[PDB]
């Protein structure tokens, strides 16, 4: 119920350094 | 190279 | 990783170390999908033509690492195996076919925040993530290159190809239960896999649940990097009816 949701990233609504050049791709 | 690890796991 | 950079802390949670009891090695990369199943290529246990043949008394799983070599006191667990589960049409005479294994671990890894499953998707999740253009994550303490080895976890993120560019790219059959990726000559971006990532995970962030999707294994390349060349990932949408089946029975 909980994967894929990062401790460190996704439960603090912080971004990693790269997550945004994934998420460009995404058309 | 690698770091030895605790025996508990060998 | 060829090409990638550090992994930041608690970047890649699921990220599991398959490791050799002796001699003490790197063995190859693997993911966390629950507290005790750990998905990895079947050629990281199994591989003939290399004498490559593991029990599960020769191995270690190394979960909630970023150093490869030290032993990351109170942040990583180490878990032993309780089963290998291998997919029984692996073809590892001709190209890596169902290049999928599972290992169940003895007792179940506590999460923590290095220390998280990803999840495996479904066909919609599939369907709409695996397209030419969009791009994955690959993650492994690896080989930096084809021809040294990493202080810390790597990452790189590429984009999947086109199934004919991926075809025509190599003398080897191609299955449906495999996808390339990787930068086009042409692209001016470089970035792979190598020797040492094989079994490890090809993640995507769905923009639809903002969760992290386990869409490939590092699978095989021919060498790591090379120009007009693209990283085979195994397909773990096309084999989830047979990682259903053996989590649903033992
Ligand atoms: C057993 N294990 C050996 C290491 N291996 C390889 O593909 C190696 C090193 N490169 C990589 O692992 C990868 C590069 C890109 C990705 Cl994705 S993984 N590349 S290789 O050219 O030296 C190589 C070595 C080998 F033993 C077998 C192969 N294969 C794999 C299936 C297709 C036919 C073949 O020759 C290949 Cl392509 C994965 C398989
Ligand atoms: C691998 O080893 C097991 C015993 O641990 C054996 O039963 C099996 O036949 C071996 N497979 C190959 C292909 O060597
Ligand atoms: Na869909
Ligand atoms: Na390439």
């Amino acid at each position: 119920a909980d994967c894929g949701l990062r401790p460190l990233f996704e439960k603090k609504s912080l971004e990693d350094k790269t997550e945004r050049e994934l998420l460009e791709s995404y058309i | 190279d690698f770091e030895e690890i605790p025996e508990e796991y060998l | 990783i060829v090409e990638g950079s550090d992994a930041e802390i608690g970047m890649s949670p699921w990220q599991v170390m398959l490791f050799r009891k002796s001699p003490q090695e790197l063995l190859c990369g693997a993911s966390l999908i629950s507290d005790r199943w750990v998905l990895t290529a079947a050629h990281c246990l199994l591989y003939p033509p290399w004498d490559k043949n593991f029990t599960e008394n020769d191995l270690l799983v190394r979960i909630g690492k970023h150093s490869r070599t030290r032993y990351e006191r109170n942040i990583e667990k180490i878990s032993m195996l309780e089963k290998i589960y291998i997919h029984p049409r692996y073809n590892w005479r001709e190209n890596l076919d169902r290049d999928i294994a599972l290992m169940k671990l003895k007792k179940p890894v506590a999460f923590s925040d290095y220390i998280h499953p990803v999840c495996l998707p479904d066909r919609e999740t599939a369907a709409s993530l695996l397209q030419a253009g969009y791009k994955g994550r690959v993650t492994g303490w690896g080989n930096l290159k084809e021809t040294g080895q990493p202080s810390v976890l790597q990452v790189v993120n590429l984009p999947i190809v086109e199934r004919p560019v991926c075809k025509d790219s190599t003398r080897i059959r191609i299955t449906d239960n495999m996808f390339c990726a990787g930068y086009k000559p042409d692209e001016g971006k470089r970035g792979d896999a190598c020797e040492g990532d094989s079994g490890g995970p090809f993640v995507m962030k769905s923009p639809f649940n903002n969760r992290w999707y386990q869409m490939g294994i590092v699978s095989w390349g021919e060498g790591c990097d090379r120009d007009g060349k693209y990283g085979f990932y195994t397909h773990v949408f096309r084999l989830k009816k047979w990682i259903q089946k053996v989590i649903d029975q033992f």
